[PDB]
């Protein structure tokens, strides 16, 4: 995560908020109303990447490189 | 119309390969000699519920039974699964 209030405040209105990973489309709606005037007010971007470490076949790896198989 | 169920929809819960071994697992299974409610062609397809999931057959030559339909609603008010089996391939 990281600050951006370079991009995310002018305001900005459109940031709309209210199980794990749960999703939903009186009620809980309630927006923010971002300006760059904002510190801990201030909109940060986030991402989180969540890794599926199950046994099934990998798909998403590491920069690293293969060797030959050696054997016995 | 029902009938009994037996041993039907034991699968693969993970996976990994193992061998002569007895593996004890918790998971969603069809429970053994358990009712299927049973279906027919003759004038069939109302929506089920779901409930934690759902075992499914055919018997089967004629290959009238081409997919299956999922969701909440079923309206476009959701994304609605369609799934197909047409022709050779599984389509989704
Ligand atoms: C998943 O779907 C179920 C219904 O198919 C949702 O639970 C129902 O929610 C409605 C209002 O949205 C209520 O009127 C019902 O009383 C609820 N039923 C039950 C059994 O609780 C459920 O909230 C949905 N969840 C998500 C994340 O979409
Ligand atoms: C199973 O179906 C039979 C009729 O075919 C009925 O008598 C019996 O009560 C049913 N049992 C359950 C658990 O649904
Ligand atoms: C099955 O239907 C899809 C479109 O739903 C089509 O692209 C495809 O040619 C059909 N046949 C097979 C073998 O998938």
């Amino acid at each position: 995560a990281w600050n951006s209030n370079n991009l995310d405040s002018k305001g900005n209105y459109n940031y709309l908020y209210r199980k794990p990973f749960e999703r939903d489309i009186y009620f809980p709606l309630q927006s923010y109303g971002f300006q760059p005037t904002n510190v801990g007010y201030q909109p940060y971007r986030v991402v989180v990447l969540s890794f599926e470490l199950l046994h099934a076949p990998a798909t998403v790896c590491g920069p690293k490189k293969s060797t030959n198989l050696v054997k016995n | 119309a029902y009938t009994n169920s037996f041993t039907r929809g034991v699968y693969y819960p993970d996976k990994v390969f193992r061998s002569s071994v007895l593996h004890s697992t918790q998971d969603l299974f069809l429970p053994f000699f358990s009712n299927v409610t049973w279906f027919h062609a003759i004038h069939d397809n109302p929506v089920l519920p779901f409930n934690d999931g759902v075992y499914f057959a055919s018997t089967e030559k004629s290959n009238i039974i081409r997919g299956w339909i999922f969701g909440t609603t079923l309206d476009s008010k959701t994304q609605s699964l369609l799934i197909v089996n047409n022709a050779t391939n599984v389509v989704i």
